[PDB]
């Protein structure tokens, strides 16, 4: 975004680590479950009415996955967020009615995952990088909206 | 916590609303919809156009509801509890959007009632907004 | 700001009938009546006691005028507003330190402010045109900020 | 409102940060500073560098209240009064940036009770924070 090479680098490199399979699920099920009204849009889904039933949901595990895809295919247009995100902007708001504050909300609960993921390595400065990341792409993912 | 004071802002104030509610909780979904895109997410299944009748139709049922809150403002939460459960259980607005319609209500009022709409009216009427919008949130989780 | 021409000509078109003087004292006045905790940063204003005390005190209409005289200019650089706002940015931030979420309320007070004095002239697309105007100018103000 | 598996959560997790809340407290803050700037508009008479007797004073402060609040999950109201009047008539604190501290404490508290900070768990503290905010908050006006 306005990440500065240092900043860059410590995205970059955490970001190496991930397992994005894991961290997609969690990131998605945190959200259903810390902010439920976000479930309005996976009714489909099944079984969202526990914790444990939300976690385990296989549909959500992959659908968490295809969106942490999208981020981390994101992450190499740092510098293009928003031409990165047009298709997925457009597609967000005409097709899926997806309200953009809902970009936030993930972003913030991607932050928490990542926290409790690597403890010491997400030090403030590393939360500082990543903070302008999310803020980055959900402003990318709504830039489309009309 | 709205003060007498602040209830007899309100009362006053929505007194003069009147017959005129509906009319004016259509226009403020029409000024929502224009200045805040996004909450447009909320209303697929609308005619958004102009002069919708859809949009009428909805601006009375806000407006209604207001008008409900008004006439119960020692017993809010009680008064609005269906509502509550609606918006927390069905809709599930994002908490966010009230804040912009209470903005645009605000707007819409300030267009109409130059005379009544004070300082100490204003302040009323945005404190009477955040808890009615409190109470419409209170039941998300 | 992404203003459409028609945009921007509706919001001169008004913008030439308000009396600078008298709005910045009205949208001064009414941020420090309805968010009293704004009242923070003018405790040398003097007696801020009740909505008349506000509205009345020469000092708050005075800093009113000047704060709006500022939003004046900007409106004719609407083109370069960070520009513009950029030593008035690193002013609030550096010797004032005002948190930016002022320059926010202040500009939904405007609004109202607006609606309140020209009526049904201020449609509903007129609104949306200044929406886009007061986040413009809160953005640039904060744009300085570290 | 938190319920009484909430309540039972928050008293959990804050069982296990013990000793440690001080630290926690300094920790959330440096977040908050880096990760947000305009928080920093509030201390101008601090010293914002990374290990500030002022900011490790002041993250004990922020973490004993928050004891105390656990303490009265209960009595939050009455518990924390002369926090809300020290907020509401001297410190005058926007009400966004409680959301912004309530944030980087979550993600302190994730970062060091990786066994302890379930969904479940993560879904009660921000109720709490939350609720705590709320308390904070309510006499502004
Ligand atoms: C990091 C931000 C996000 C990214 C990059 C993202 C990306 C994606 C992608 C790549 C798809 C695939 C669909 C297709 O191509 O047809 C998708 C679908 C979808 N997303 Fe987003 N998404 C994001 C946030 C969200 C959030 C926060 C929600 C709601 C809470 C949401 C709701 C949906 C829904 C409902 C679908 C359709 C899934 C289906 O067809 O079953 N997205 N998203
Ligand atoms: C204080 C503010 C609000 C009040 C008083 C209010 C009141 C109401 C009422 C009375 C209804 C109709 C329920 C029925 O059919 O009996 C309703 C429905 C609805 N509201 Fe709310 N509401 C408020 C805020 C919002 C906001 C901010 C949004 C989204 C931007 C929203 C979205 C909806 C939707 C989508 C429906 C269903 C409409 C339909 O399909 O007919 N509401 N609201
Ligand atoms: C449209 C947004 C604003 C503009 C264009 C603006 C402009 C100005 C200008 C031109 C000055 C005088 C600069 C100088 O002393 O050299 C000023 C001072 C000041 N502004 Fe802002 N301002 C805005 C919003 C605000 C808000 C919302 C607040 C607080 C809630 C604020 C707080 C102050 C304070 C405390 C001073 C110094 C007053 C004194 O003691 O002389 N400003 N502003
Ligand atoms: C989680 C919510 C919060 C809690 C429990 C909390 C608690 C406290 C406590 C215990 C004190 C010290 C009172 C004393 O000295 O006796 C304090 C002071 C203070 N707080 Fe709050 N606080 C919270 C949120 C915030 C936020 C979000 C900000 C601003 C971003 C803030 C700004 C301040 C400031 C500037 C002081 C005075 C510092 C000094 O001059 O020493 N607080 N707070």
């Amino acid at each position: 975004v306005h990440l500065t090479p240092e900043e860059k680098s410590a995205v970059t490199a955490l970001w190496g680590k991930v397992n994005v399979d894991e961290v997609g699920g969690e990131a998605l099920g945190r959200l259903l479950v810390v902010y439920p009204w976000t479930q309005r849009f996976f009714e489909s889904f099944g079984d969202l009415s526990t914790p444990d039933a939300v976690m385990g949901n296989p549909k959500v595990k992959a659908h968490g996955k295809k969106v942490l895809g999208a981020f981390s295919d994101g992450l190499a247009h740092l510098d293009n967020l928003k031409g990165t995100f047009a298709t997925l902007s457009e597609l967000h708001c005409d097709k899926l009615h997806v309200d953009p504050e809902n970009f936030r909300l993930l972003g913030n609960v991607l932050v928490c995952v990542l926290a409790h993921h690597f403890g010491k390595e997400f030090t403030p400065p590393v939360q500082a990088a990543y903070q302008k990341v999310v803020a980055g792409v959900a402003n990318a993912l709504a830039h489309k909206y009309h | 916590v709205l003060s007498p004071a602040d209830k007899t802002n309100v009362k006053a104030a929505w007194g003069k609303v009147g017959a005129h509610a509906g009319e004016y909780g259509a226009e403020a979904l029409e000024r929502m919809f224009l200045s805040f895109p996004t909450t447009k997410t909320y209303f697929p299944h609308f005619d958004l156009s102009h002069g919708s009748a859809q949009v009428k139709g909805h601006g009375k049922k806000v407006a209604d509801a207001l008008t409900n809150a008004v006439a119960h403002v020692d017993d809010m939460p009680n008064a609005l509890s269906a509502l509550s459960d609606l918006h927390a259980h069905k809709l599930r607005v994002d908490p966010v959007n009230f804040k912009l319609l209470s903005h645009c209500l605000l707007v819409t009022l300030a267009a109409h009632l130059p005379a009544e709409f004070t300082p100490a009216v204003h302040a009323s009427l945005d404190k009477f907004l955040a808890s009615v919008s409190t109470v419409l949130t209170s039941k998300y989780r």
